[PDB]
């Protein structure tokens, strides 16, 4: 029954902590880890967090009894306090399916993440997961593509995918540019790339580049036999410059275009993703921006919510770290996140950070990207943790070697094929690794040279982000 | 320092800034009309003295601009007496309304005077 | 002179690490809170950012010798520990001109902070501030409006602006929205808002909602003698669909629109702006998901850094916290930003957390909101800290008010005009506010109810974020 | 609980919701405009007392902010009862309009004030 | 037939200071002008987009203050919108906007725009029902100078051609140098259609137009009242009188600065039209006026011993 | 401070010579070799070249007083004489970066060369050069292609 109006504030728990709550299966449901601030109990704590993401404020509004409140609310069904933790807590929160816009994961993180994170009531706040209900997942196209029809596009089965950044980051032109691309994929790379900061600038303007590069990957493709291709930057200031550039490739008839689905936006990569499906073009998601959101286990937003948001958006590739690179990223945790990008269903699974169950109802699967800081030592560790399906990238790696591109190149492909090979004889990658490197050095000048090069570089610091 | 005032101080273009014709002035236009060869015409408007948008608002357009004719131009008149006697005419029919007095140039087709010669009560 | 290629890898401080670099009126200067891991010296750890952000990677690639490396270098010019602090610096660092891309903070964002953050040998990272070159600034509309037509369109002079976001924030019906909206408007509010989760729902459809909301804000601008607005929610999943958005509000001849810039982005954001620019709409700013951003001291990007970029992309409101209300939002540092939205030149001042001068050669100023569970008691704090050129809202403290919102929308009309009289005649609004404000509720029975409502309300917490 | 009135409530911006000025009160809006160095000018509307829109309605367009303008903005005046003064020549010259006080600041070249200063009978 | 304006030249006037006024007080400005009895009021050329106003705004603000001065005098009204834009596609795009708003007038830089974009806005207008105001910004850069350069009558005749409705034709007694018989030469070559050669005057060939429309002169440049009887002498009906300064220099404001120049003028109309000597007679003629008119009255005080008499380098 | 209004004219030197003057690095300035007519002063003739090429008129307009003229006024902040000339100098301009539309060359001769060469002032005028700042040419796309791409 419909109860006067009383104006005024009360707790949030009074309406939003509602720990007898069975999930809908059409609710979204978000594990936050909550630190309240001192004298801020955990129910508040989580019913606050519910309330001000929904459909609360501060104080009471007579506006509620126009509706059904409880139809509406999104809700604290679960508390479980963190071990080890001094005053932090996993706050399970359910949200309606009607509180979201279809196809939107920006309607979707404005309400989510949109305020909750400030509360000056909480000393810090961390979004872990969402489980996404399949009637929502169904609202969004997903990948333009997908790891199925990818391989089926380039004809590529049987191996991990190589790539490779055009370095110095800024600075080269356009002509440089190609000729850079040219020798990397003569020697065997699958890909070679745009690096994330060019877009178009005074160096190097990008229709030039756009050229030069089609010439250039053309060439590489007509030498080897082998379908190539470059990641031409559609990432621009604004969505019409973007569309510039994304029909340009297709003009081109190149296969694959890349954007910057954080720095670009939600809104313009959803747009680009659309565009892709609709012209035939792989589109290559790169990651800027996602640790300065993502790096700290007290606040932030986990990467596997990063990257499911990313899988509705749309992209074929999606940089998921290296493990074993420059860049922080632990095994247990991105094992647990790539599942969640390349499969249909994931179990819940908490010794990797999956805290709900996930299925996909087909949507396609992201392939993901290892790149930054890697080389030929690392080769058995990353087609070991990644299997098959990703795509290795080598940028100082390729551009690093001692006797240019092309054979920088041979030496990442000859190393790949030599590990994709000894596992299928049954050798173990992981105890096996530097033999199987070593034995192929024997045979492969161009691997023996790398080798020479980095044989004691390691990237091994202790990480931020644990489970 | 004047403030130039806001209520009723519609104008009506030609000669409206100036102080009042007197028949003397007023003569004088008819002359200056004649002696330049212009062909002399009287219109009339009761209803809307000045331009308005009712139809239209596309550049350029404008109602209002179309008063209606008096008989018809004076074609080969050299007599400003028949003009001032044809305003005459008019006004007692029309006292109603404003009149004003036009003259055509043919070769350029363009009205080379207009001013208004008559305005009714309140004006 | 050039010098052979000499494959391997080397410490970034001997290409990165420039302590004598005197920086150029045309370079875009960084202020990173550096955090090392133990082991990793600050000339390293500040090199190594300024590598990985602009033109080098972890090994030496022989195309450097193809390019003049020194013209495009990033550079750390200089280290400052930090007062109190256990291993953190305070790195500056420079960047060229010619590594942007002009007019675009996507492109901005993607280098400085694309991929540092995540760096193994740091334990944490946060931008602190920019100094954006005026030759950078040129290449950027700006705000669509600014606070200078903004007022002149709206003929609103003399006061703070008043607002108030319709709650529930989700969950109303089309028509309850208007009705809501009226309501608020006829009061004495100048605006009402969406909530920034109101996009388009099965609750509510945008096209049905910005329909009813026409309506009733002409009703109540016939009834008042007042301009009215009424922020439309233009944020959506693709630039299509929001521009389909601006496009209707267009036609409805209505001032504002309002978008997410960053769950739409920025790319999406500098391509509404432009369309508000084109179209003569005023385009209000709302910051979701900022504090997942900014909240911690020790990582992430601080909100003036967002701020700034915003102001570049273009908004002629931007949320801006409200210091007293729910969120956290510290006065000196809030100033600070403030008077970076607002001004056209800004003095370094570390005790406002301003790192660098700023100049804007007339870039329009940013109008501050303050929004976020403030209410007639705060009326004398919000006029003293922001001053008139702010949008003050109230959407609980005025659909929250006992009476309903036309009264509740007087409270805060009265309480506004209140303040902005006593301290138009020399009262301290910081002394005086509470008399003030209980003198008014002798004449006003809506601002005495609501004072009755609110009177003990408080929202102090220590804050995150200090300087 | 009161609801708010509907009829004959039209508001004038900027103080017009607290109680009528008091010749007090009014005075220290003006020395507040005088002491932050501001420009005083005086603004008089009989016609269109209220925003309306006749010839457009594209975003941002209205009719009706423009009200005439008394005299000249005040450049250097210093002294309250000069402004006073005008108000008062104003009321006299046009006791039918409406008239308010507003503040330049040249520097923004933003109205830094603006306030009713005389409403006409019935208002 | 437009404007329904016939008897008299037409009255403009140049919004000052040249640049850094913002959108509202360009507005502001334009209406006092207009409701003083001005035809039209202009942006300055210079005036195009900048950070200090940008032009859809003054667009919009100007189109308001003008609709106010026409509905207040009953006169039809124009404000010349500066479409010279960087590019065909801005310039276009403020063309647009002006039709949008039914204005009547705007107005372009043909040579620092250049012809190209100057013939497409001329067929723009053509083609939407715009009054098209040219001004010359540039010309005596190239014209100034009898012995080197392009004399301004090829100009003129350009401009014919490529298509404006008014176009600057200098003062002759104003701020700016043209001398009288090559100013009233080239003046007949931009109004009529058969110009027969005559030295005396410039004119070196005779010019036939097969009806090409005539094209209204505009008087800009320092002129004040006490040169309206030189000016109406000179142009005649058929021309437009700008008073920039002239205007918004007046010690009472804009509207009376328009009321003291329309009265000057209809006095000016007035006695040529009784059969005065506007030479002989203009500063009685004026002064008589002063009698009757208080805003006229004030301008003669200001303006009285003003005049610009300088040698000029560019003579027949 | 504001000062009353004056109406009238007065020499332009009054507010657009300005020798003391620092140009500022986002100015455009211009180089004008200027040729005054017998008794026009150099000062005058570069205040007349500096007034009609950005903010001033003949005679003084009261809204000048809406705005702050010395934010945007050009000014002749140099004069210096020909050698070998006969009444011929070469006077200085500076331009303030809000005068120009961005990106329009079109608008930036429309301002600095306009009007000024038609002075009954002046004899001849002659611009020379104008100092581009980098913040304006940042606001232009340049050549489609340039030397480098053209090769
Ligand atoms: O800089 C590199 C790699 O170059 P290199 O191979 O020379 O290290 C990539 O473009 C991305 O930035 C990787 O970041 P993430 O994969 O974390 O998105
Ligand atoms: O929820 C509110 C305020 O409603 P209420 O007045 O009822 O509190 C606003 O829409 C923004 O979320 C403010 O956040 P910020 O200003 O920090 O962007
Ligand atoms: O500057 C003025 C006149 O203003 P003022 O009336 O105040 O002198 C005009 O806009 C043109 O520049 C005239 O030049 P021309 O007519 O030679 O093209």
């Amino acid at each position: 029954a419909s109860v006067g109006f009383k104006a005024g504030v009360k707790d949030y728990k009074l309406t939003y902590y509602t720990p007898e709550y069975e999930t809908l299966d059409t609710d979204i449901l978000a594990a936050f880890r909550v630190s309240p601030q001192p004298g801020v109990p955990p129910e508040e704590a989580g019913a606050a967090v519910a309330a001000e993401s929904s459909t609360g404020t501060w104080t009471t509004v007579w506006t509620d009894g126009l509706t059904n409140l409880d139809r509406y609310k999104g809700r604290c069904y679960h508390i479980e306090p963190v071990a080890g933790e001094e005053n932090q807590y996993i706050c399970y929160v359910a949200y309606p399916l009607d509180l979201f816009e279809e196809g939107s994961v920006t309607n979707m993180f404005t309400s989510i993440v949109g305020n909750v994170f400030g509360f000056k009531a909480l000393r810090a706040l961390r979004l872990e997961d969402l489980r996404i209900p399949v009637a929502y997942v169904k609202t969004f196209q997903g990948p333009p593509h997908g790891i199925q029809v990818e391989r089926d596009k380039l004809n590529k089965y049987g191996r991990p995918l190589l790539g490779c950044t055009i370095k110095p980051k800024l600075g080269l032109s356009a002509k440089n540019y190609g000729r850079a691309v040219y020798e990397c994929l003569r020697g065997g790379l699958d890909f070679t790339k745009d690096d994330e900061n060019v877009n178009s600038q005074p160096f190097m303007r990008w229709r030039d580049r756009f050229l030069f590069c089609a010439e250039a990957l053309y060439k590489a493709q007509a030498e080897t036999g082998e379908i190539k291709g470059h990641y031409l930057n559609a990432t621009a200031g604004t969505c019409e410059d973007m569309m510039k550039r994304a029909v340009f490739a297709r003009e081109l008839g190149v296969p694959i275009v890349m954007h910057d689905y954080l720095t670009g936006g939600f809104t313009a990569n959803t747009t680009l993703s659309h565009y892709c499906r609709d012209n035939g073009l792989l589109l290559h998601i790169h990651r800027a921006m996602h640790a300065v959101i993502d790096r700290q286990k007290n606040h932030g937003m986990h990467f596997r919510v990063l990257a499911k948001a990313l899988r509705l958006s749309g992209g074929d590739h999606i940089h998921s770290g290296t493990v074993v690179g420059k860049l922080e990223g632990e095994r247990d945790i991105t094992l647990g996140f790539v599942d969640l990008l390349r499969d249909d269903y994931t179990e819940k699974d908490r010794s990797r950070g999956i805290y709900f169950t996930q299925s996909w109802v087909s949507t396609p699967g992201v392939l993901p990207v290892a790149s930054g800081g890697i080389h030929v030592w690392h080769m058995p560790a990353l087609t070991e943790i990644f299997g098959d399906d990703s795509v290795l990238q080598f940028g100082g790696g390729t551009l690093g070697h001692p006797w240019g591109n092309a054979p920088g190149a041979v030496a990442n492909r000859v190393a790949l094929e030599a590990c994709v090979q000894a596992r299928n004889e049954g050798r173990d990658l992981a105890r096996e690794g530097n033999t199987i490197i070593r034995e192929a050095t024997k045979w492969s000048p161009e691997l023996a040279a790398a080798c020479e090069v980095w044989k004691e570089i390691k990237f091994e610091f202790p990480a931020m982000d644990t489970v | 320092m004047q403030v130039w005032p806001i209520l009723n101080l519609k104008k009506y273009e030609t000669l409206s800034y100036l102080p009042p014709l007197t028949t003397d002035q007023l003569a004088r236009q008819v002359d200056y009309l004649l002696n330049n060869k212009w062909v002399p015409c009287l219109e009339f408007e009761t209803d809307h003295g000045f331009v308005y948008r009712e139809h239209h608002n596309s550049p350029g357009y404008y109602d209002g601009r179309y008063w209606t004719m008096w008989k018809l131009p004076m074609f080969g008149c050299t007599d400003p007496a028949q003009v001032l006697n044809e305003l005459e005419e008019c006004k007692k029919e029309y006292p109603n309304a404003f009149i004003r007095i036009i003259g055509f140039d043919s070769n350029r087709e363009v009205q080379c005077i207009s001013f208004i010669a008559y305005k009714p009560a309140g004006y």
